């Protein structure tokens, strides 16, 4: 009446009809129509077409040109080998499944799938806050005499990995479960289902508490001081025609990055969190075919945002 | 200062049959990394030579497996195992090992085939010369075969050799035959002096020589 | 007398080909850029200079760092490594070249001496042995000095310009300075004196560095164009150049043979030529900026970059 | 890989000649360009090449008045040759290096005739030979063109502009007061002429001397 | 100095000692001091 | 005693490690600048009138809210300054003191079109520190520019443009004009949003937006 429960799976998606199946047998028609799928499959081939090419496109030119390789760039490679992670764990196997109607690789290639899109998927998340964390500190300066050296961006790089594997891993070792979501295509975290033995509630608040709450209020705190700093900065030197400009295209491009973060989780965040305080819910398609697709897209929408903006690389296009 | 002399000079070859053609340097000839550069190249007649074999026994994309390249040391071969129209042509071994590099002398392939009597054929002087004030008699000797071919003009029974001009070919890939020009340019006045004028050739095909004469009088 | 040309006297000897070096080593630790390096002679230690205030000494064969000192200025632009390994010497346009000891106090380090005096900056300083060392300053005029004394024991003068750089032959006892008079000037170290000039360069030479055999030397300019020199002829013997690329060059340095000439471009690459006939032998890049400095081991294994990377690199 | 070639037919004596054999197909820093030239007639000779890396090699006769330089930009190499002679009249190509294929001239330029002489540029003159009527009683009735008084070489002359291939007789052009006389002929029925078009194709480029001649009898 | 008698010196010392190159003996692990 | 003295470098490369971490922060978070300027312009004066707000080559050093600035000052070297002088590359801004009425100009132009020939000094803030500047306008009353070069407001509109011609950089580069002050009311807060917007200049262009 609500969704169907199963062992190695959960489908959210109600079996009062009797119609549902495993995701790992039968083209899954009856969640929606071949039409649907058909449009589905050609979008995920076009951004296939358009993720894959920058990301690795990336690390080729940081290959053939050395000069891009310097600490501050590291967290941006990071971002795309993340990206790449997402292409192959995510859009490949995702083409594989889709072009069936089911998930192939069995619920052990459902973890590998799960894991290395998961991986990719936060790898990027924490580049965006190590990103907006540096530059926190370099520009508003809220640390009391202190400095940000390469010593920093090797331990902020460690610090993403050990981070993403913290989340990823746990699915793979009793702490929720990686599963088909939403289409049945893509698996990922087991949010929508209580299960005491992987102990899903306690992973939630986890994921709530690290992984959002932190992330978005260092976020809009910083990026709030900067624009009211700038603004004030502007505010006093009337006659300066660059600082003006100045002003305006920091404060663009802060909110440039503040609507590419919203955009990007605030989908996921959103359906989480109402999951969180309405335990008293079950939802239908128009929710299960929203935040994976919105916010899965975000790896090709976070390269766009700071990569192509990016002088550098609106020089390589 | 290494000379590649190769051999044969000019032997005939039927078609079908296998030929040899070694050439052997100077001196031995070794590159200081290991390497020796023995490179057979196939020229036709006026045209720019073709690689045939690189690195003295391989073959080189597009150059046919008919053609068989091996040697050591100071001996080296290209072999043919079936000799077709294109066949024809000089063939110069090449080393690349020791600077100046040097070509080989060349090898003259030609091909057999069964004798046939040539075609004499003599051609009225053109009107548009005569207008100009000249008038030029011209004789062609057609697919001859061999080479062997003597030339005589005779002028109404006069021998006339001085001021012919001749021209010989090369044998020809289609037909594998010879042929020589014979053209007697003079001015209007020496022309006029005659009324008939006689294209005498030797040949072996026939013992008795083919005879070739055009009137005056018939334009 | 250029009766003829390097190329048509070796134009029997064929090229090297394309020579491939690998990368052995990557140096990190650096903090600010690279400005100067030099071997010691067991081809296992050596000697970076950077404008954090820093000279490092790291082992080659472990990739671990000897020793680290902290200058008294930031403005260091050349570095020496004493041939005995027990000194290292630092300076530049702070008119003042502080020295160090090594094998007399060992983790520590100790400025055994600071030479102050000079009234031009110093681009290039070198050491001769572990009591002599030559400075080269911008005011047209160069300095010998003795460390245990801390004078100008000499001066060098006939340069009409800003000394750019210098190179002691293999042997230490003659040296090869440029100044922005376009001309290099060859000198016996002992006695200082302006023997043989050479013209025709359009800028200042950039750099310079002497052949193994210690009969020959290197030209850097900003026109893109190595140029080789010989002591004795007065004119140069080669040119190693591109047009399609307008950078200068910043320094050079020989193979153990001398089959292999080495000189870096601000192009991003350094280009290695067969010094016989001046064929464009290999490319060397990896550099995340311009080059700064490079040299060979003196027993000829392996190769060391220096650039404003902060990274020294090692090839073989 | 093409290598293609254009240059001066003719040049003066002891002037100098420029020579372009324009690359394509690989990169020119990469690879060896040649240069071999084949007087009428006879055996190659070497003159020199250019290395990847923009070394040169010469032949050990020829360094003093031969010069190789190139644009690798452009993939354009150069050829200056100072102080030319009667026998520099050669077929001159252009061969490149391959050193994957180890020393192996794998691609020869085409070749462009340079001439050392001091006549002018002549345009060339068509007669049409058929036979007369003493002539014609032949059982094969023989058709040509003669080219008195052209210069300089080459006259493409093409039978039916190239179309009627079967026959064709061209003949090398004959040296006369150093004005060139070539000649050519086809091998046709009495049913071939005059009930079929054959037309004389003479093609000089240097004058741009184009004639089509339709054979008439005599 | 005459430039030709530079060119010979400098082709004899380079052509007796130029072996230090390694498409001479190759690149191996082994031999190289400065291996990993 | 090999093994010895392979653990004695394992662990002194550490410290040393740790030891240029700690250096290489402590530098990067203090600023240096290089002074300069013509000789007696008023560069001892502007250093006085900075101290006093804030409180061959030599060196000063001194902290203010809560950043530690260090100035050195070049004074006599001998050189070809325009070639090559630029090696101190990575300074947030280029320092020039002037004397108003002791000017001249030509030689200000060469030397401002040298730092156009740096690419990134063509994009870095030039500060001019205005001295005498009573002087330079009781002069100019009488005495028009045309005495270096043989109406207020367009003449100074010509002047800014035989300045700009060579600068194709408007918007990354923009001169900074101080005059001595010895009010340390305004000097203070302009001080403050100098650096302000200088960083934030330098801050947005290391992010690569333009």
């Amino acid at each position: 009446m609500c969704g169907t429960e199963g062992p190695n799976f959960y489908v959210p998606f109600s079996n009062k009809t009797g119609v549902v199946r495993s995701p790992f047998e039968a083209p899954q028609y009856y969640l929606a129509e071949p039409w649907q799928f058909s449009m589905l499959a050609a979008y995920m081939f076009l951004l296939i077409m358009l993720g894959f090419p920058i990301n690795f496109l990336t690390l080729y030119v940081t290959v053939q040109h050395k000069k891009l390789r310097t600490p501050l760039n590291y967290i941006l490679l990071n971002l795309a080998v993340a990206d790449l992670f997402m292409v192959f764990g995510g859009f490949t196997t995702t083409l594989y499944t889709s072009l069936h109607g089911y998930f192939v690789f069995g619920p052990t290639g459902c973890n590998l799938e799960g894991f290395f899109a998961t991986l990719g998927g936060e790898i990027a998340l924490w580049s965006l806050v190590v990103l907006a964390i540096e530059r926190y500190v370099v520009v508003c300066k809220p640390m009391s005499n202190f400095r940000f050296g390469e010593n920093h961006a090797i331990m902020g790089v460690a610090f993403t990995w050990v981070m993403a594997l913290a989340c990823a891993a746990p699915p793979l070792v009793g702490w929720s479960r990686y599963i088909p979501e939403g289409m049945q295509c893509s698996c990922g975290i087991d949010y929508y289902t209580p299960h005491e033995e992987t102990n899903n509630e306690s992973f939630v608040i986890y994921m709530f508490v690290v992984h959002f709450i932190i992330p978005l209020i260092v976020i809009f705190f910083c990026y709030g001081q900067l624009v009211f700093t700038v603004k004030e900065a502007a505010a006093q030197q009337q006659e300066s025609a660059t600082t003006q400009k100045a002003e305006k295209e920091v404060t663009r491009m802060v909110i440039i990055y503040v609507i590419a973060f919203l955009i990007c989780w605030l989908p996921y965040a959103g359906v989480a969190f109402y999951i969180f305080t309405h335990q008293g819910s079950c939802f239908g398609p128009i929710f299960m075919t929203i935040p994976a697709f919105f916010a899965k897209t975000s790896a090709v929408y976070n390269p766009v945002i700071y990569i192509m903006m990016n002088k550098q690389f609106r020089n390589c296009m | 200062d290494v000379l590649m002399t190769q051999t044969p000079l000019s032997l005939p070859v039927s078609l079908g049959d296998q030929a040899s053609i070694s050439c052997r340097s100077s001196q031995i000839i070794v590159n200081r990394n290991g390497n020796t550069y023995l490179e057979w190249y196939l020229q036709k007649p006026g045209q720019s030579p073709k690689l045939l074999i690189y690195k003295v026994s391989n073959r080189f994309s597009g150059v046919p497996d008919r053609f068989s390249g091996s040697g050591s040391g100071t001996d080296f071969t290209l072999k043919i195992s079936g000799v077709e129209a294109e066949d024809l042509g000089v063939y110069y071994c090449f080393q690349g090992s020791h600077v100046p590099w040097t070509f080989g002398g060349g090898t003259q392939l030609e091909i057999k085939r069964a004798d046939a009597a040539p075609t004499v054929s003599i051609f009225p002087p053109s009107s548009e010369q005569l207008t100009s004030g000249g008038a030029s008699v011209v004789c062609f000797l057609n697919n001859f075969y061999p080479k062997d071919i003597n030339v005589k003009w005779k002028i109404d029974g006069s021998e006339r050799q001085n001021g012919v001009l001749n021209s010989w070919t090369d044998q020809d890939s289609k037909d594998s035959t010879y042929s020589m020009s014979s053209t007697l340019t003079l001015t209007k006045d020496e022309y006029e002096r005659h009324n008939s004028y006689t294209c005498e050739a030797t040949h072996k095909t026939s013992t008795s020589p083919i005879v070739k004469s055009f009137n005056r009088n018939e334009c | 007398c250029a009766d003829a040309t390097l190329s048509q006297i070796t134009n029997n000897i064929d090229p090297v080909g394309r020579i491939q070096m690998r990368t052995r080593r990557t140096l990190r630790g650096h903090l600010a850029k690279i400005y100067a390096m030099h071997w010691g002679t067991d081809s296992r230690l050596l000697v970076s200079a950077s404008q954090d205030g820093k000279l490092i000494i790291w082992d080659s064969y472990t990739t671990n760092k000897v020793h680290a000192i902290p200058l008294r200025s930031s403005w260091v632009m050349t570095c020496a490594y004493a041939p005995s390994g027990n000194y290292v010497a630092c300076g530049g346009l702070d008119n003042i070249c502080s020295i160090y000891n090594l094998k007399t106090r060992e983790g520590n380090v100790r400025v055994s001496r600071e030479l102050a005096g000079h009234t031009g900056y110093l681009s290039c300083c070198r050491f001769l042995d572990d009591n002599q060392i030559v400075t080269s300053s911008g005011d047209t005029t160069c300095a010998l000095w003795d460390i245990e004394t801390g004078q100008q024991t000499t001066t060098f003068t006939g340069h009409t310009g800003d000394v750019m750089s210098l190179s002691l032959a293999p042997d230490t006892r003659l040296f090869v300075s440029g100044a922005c008079d376009a001309s290099a000037k060859l000198w016996d170290v002992r006695e200082g004196m302006c023997r043989q000039t050479f013209t025709g360069h359009e800028s200042d030479i950039n750099a310079i560095c002497f052949f193994p055999n210690g009969n020959a030397f290197a030209t850097g300019s900003d026109d893109a164009t190595c140029r080789l020199f010989d002591l004795r002829a007065d004119q140069e013997l080669m040119t190693y150049s591109h047009d399609n690329i307008i950078c200068g060059i910043t320094s050079v340095s020989f193979s153990k043979s001398g089959r292999l000439l080495l000189a870096g471009y601000d192009d991003f690459n350094c280009n290695v030529w067969d010094a016989l006939k001046a064929d464009r032998a290999g490319v060397l890049a990896g550099h995340d900026n311009r080059v700064s400095c490079l040299g060979v081991t003196d027993d000829g294994m392996a190769v060391a970059t220096g650039s404003w990377d902060s990274f020294l690199k090692i090839w073989n | 890989v093409q290598l293609k070639e254009s240059g001066p037919g003719l040049v003066a004596p002891s002037q100098s000649l420029s020579i372009t054999c324009t690359v394509s197909g690989f990169s020119l820093t990469n690879y060896g360009v040649h240069w071999v030239r084949q007087p009428p007639g006879k055996g190659l000779e070497w003159l020199g090449i250019i290395w990847a890396g923009g070394g040169t090699s010469y032949d050990s006769a020829l360094m003093s008045r031969l010069s190789i330089s190139k644009d690798n930009s452009k993939s354009q190499v150069f050829l200056k040759m100072n102080s030319l002679q009667s026998t520099d009249t050669a077929m001159y190509y252009c061969a490149s290096e391959n050193y994957s294929y180890d020393r192996g001239f794998a691609y020869w330029g085409q070749g462009t005739l340079v001439t050392v002489s001091a006549a002018k540029t002549t345009p060339p003159s068509v007669y049409p030979l058929a036979p007369g009527s003493a002539a014609q009683t032949n059982s094969m009735v023989t058709l040509g063109c003669l080219v008195k008084g052209y210069f300089p070489e080459p006259v493409t002359v093409t039978w039916n502009s190239g179309s009627l291939s079967s026959g064709v007789h061209t003949f090398p052009a004959v040296l006369q007061s150093d004005l060139y006389t070539l000649s050519s002929s086809v091998t046709v029925p009495s049913s071939t002429w005059p009930s079929e078009t054959v037309t004389c194709n003479v093609a000089h480029p240097a004058s741009s001397t184009k004639v089509d001649k339709k054979i008439v009898p005599r | 100095m005459l430039v030709s008698k530079c060119c010979e010196e400098f082709r004899d010392y380079v052509e007796e000692r130029s072996g230090e190159d390694p498409l001479v003996k190759g690149i191996p692990e082994d031999k190289n001091p400065f291996k990993e | 005693t090999l093994s010895a003295e392979d653990k004695a470098a394992v662990e002194r490369s550490k410290m040393i490690d740790r030891n240029l971490r700690e250096d290489g922060e402590k530098a990067a978070r203090e600023v240096k600048l290089l002074l300069l300027g013509a000789g007696e312009s008023g560069k001892s004066t502007i250093v006085k009138q900075m101290k006093i707000i804030h409180e061959g080559i030599v060196e000063t050093h001194f902290t203010f809210k809560d950043l530690h600035f260090k100035m050195f000052d070049v004074g006599g070297q001998r050189s070809e300054r325009k070639k090559w002088i630029h090696c101190f590359e990575g300074v947030t801004a280029i320092i020039f003191c002037v004397a108003l009425s002791d000017y001249r100009m030509h030689e200000s132009m060469k030397l401002f079109d040298s730092i156009c020939n740096n690419k990134w000094f063509t994009d870095t803030s030039i500060i001019l520190f205005l001295n005498k500047k009573d002087l330079f306008e009781e002069k100019i009353k009488k005495s028009p520019l045309t005495i270096c070069y043989p109406t207020y407001e367009e003449a100074a509109a010509y002047i800014q443009c035989q300045f700009e011609d060579l600068n194709k950089r408007k918007d990354t580069k923009e001169i900074y004009t101080h005059f001595t002050c010895a009010t340390d009311t305004k000097n203070v807060q302009f001080v403050f949003d100098a650096v302000t917007d200088v960083i934030i200049k330098n801050n947005l262009k290391d992010c690569g937006l333009f």
